[PDB]
């Protein structure tokens, strides 16, 4: 109700688009395990996405062939690295830091861009570069990106 | 007092944070919030009155905690949304890319989407792992605050983000916001709590 306005305000989701959006959100939740099992070890994650026309859709990624899924309404995308692959890189960074890292904000597996993202303060890319290298993580599966401001508890 | 998600509460009459969600641990009443907001036994007050104390907390590593309140407290399954109130109906975790909104005493009720999960944050106090990232803006004081879906599914409590000089990240484009929150479920499950739903 009063929430409808916030959705239109910050997300550009208009009233006529709400039902489709909601349906897509239910599908992502109820199918997730199913999509994960179906692609096995080649699974590269799933997520909800917005088209430029306004509609939303559930996207599932795979490192193998696949081309399609046994579940309708699931745009499949072929990507280089698999989730297990990116996860190992994530673990290498978590360890490297477990040993501070001025300039480095945070890091996470980002299926959306099939890579491990390392966010650093503006003009601190170097520290990011060093962090990755010192962790012995395949720099090919790691994307360093600038982030404004300073990361802090609030 | 009326325990509602999103409202301000003070700790040891010294610092400010926001209420997460009303919960119960058996007959005990309480509310979840961010762990960096206080230490065990610290005293929590809403509008001047003592409502309870921090019963437990983890930070860094995680960023969670819960306040056990007095019997006189009124737990409502709601989340402040300006002058209105959204009803908490469950704790079902939404998927990446889902629409999510948050409430806190500093920036109010803002929406955005979940952009990443299991984020490790390099906080000056120490790393915190397993955080979920969204692009709804927030500011200082909003911590502990509620993150909920448009349909009332409780997501988690505000932990931190890349704030600017003004104390928030509302001034920078959504595409560049890093607003993090601790997932609710692991909190309820660790302290054997049960969410107050309506």
């Amino acid at each position: 109700p009063q929430l409808k306005f916030a959705m239109q305000r910050d997300l550009g989701i208009f009233p006529t688009q709400l039902p489709q959006y909601l349906q897509t959100e239910k599908l992502a939740r109820t199918q997730a395990a199913a999509i994960e099992r179906e692609f096995g070890a080649q699974f590269a994650g799933s997520w909800i996405e917005r088209n430029e026309d306004g509609s939303f859709k559930l996207v599932a990624a795979t490192s193998g062939a696949r081309k399609s899924s046994t579940l309708g309404g699931v745009e499949v995308r072929n990507v280089r690295y698999s989730l297990k692959q990116l996860q190992s890189a994530m673990e290498q960074l978590d360890a490297g830091a477990n040993a501070p890292l001025d300039g480095v904000q945070s890091w996470y597996v980002d299926p959306r861009s099939n890579a491990v993202v390392v966010k650093v303060d503006d003009g601190a890319t170097d520290a990011g570069v060093d962090f990755v290298a010192l962790s012995g993580a395949d720099s090919a599966q790691v994307r360093i990106e600038s982030s404004p401001g300073k990361l802090q508890t609030t | 007092a009326n325990i509602v998600g999103g409202i301000e509460y003070s700790i040891n009459n010294a610092s400010l944070c926001s209420v997460g969600f009303s919960v119960t641990r058996g007959a005990t009443k309480g509310f979840v919030t961010a762990g960096h907001c206080g230490t065990v036994n610290a005293t929590a007050r809403i509008g001047g009155a003592v409502v309870g104390t921090f019963a437990a907390r983890v930070f860094p590593g995680n960023d969670r905690a819960w306040v056990s309140l007095t019997s006189a407290q009124t737990l409502l399954p709601r989340v402040a949304n300006g002058s209105s109130f959204v009803t908490v109906r469950g704790s079902t975790e939404a998927a990446v890319g889902a629409a999510v909104c948050r409430s806190g005493r500093t920036t109010g009720y803002q929406c955005g989407t979940i952009t990443a999960k299991n984020v490790t944050a390099n906080y000056a106090e120490g790393a915190v792992r397993g955080l979920t990232q969204g692009n709804a803006c927030m500011g200082r004081g909003d911590s502990g605050g509620s993150w909920i879906t448009s349909a009332g599914q409780a997501q988690g409590v505000a932990s931190g983000g890349n704030v600017q000089s003004n104390g928030n990240n509302c001034g920078i484009p959504a595409s560049q916001r890093s607003s993090l929150f601790e997932r609710l479920q692991p909190i309820l499950s660790q302290y054997g709590l049960s969410l107050v739903t309506g």
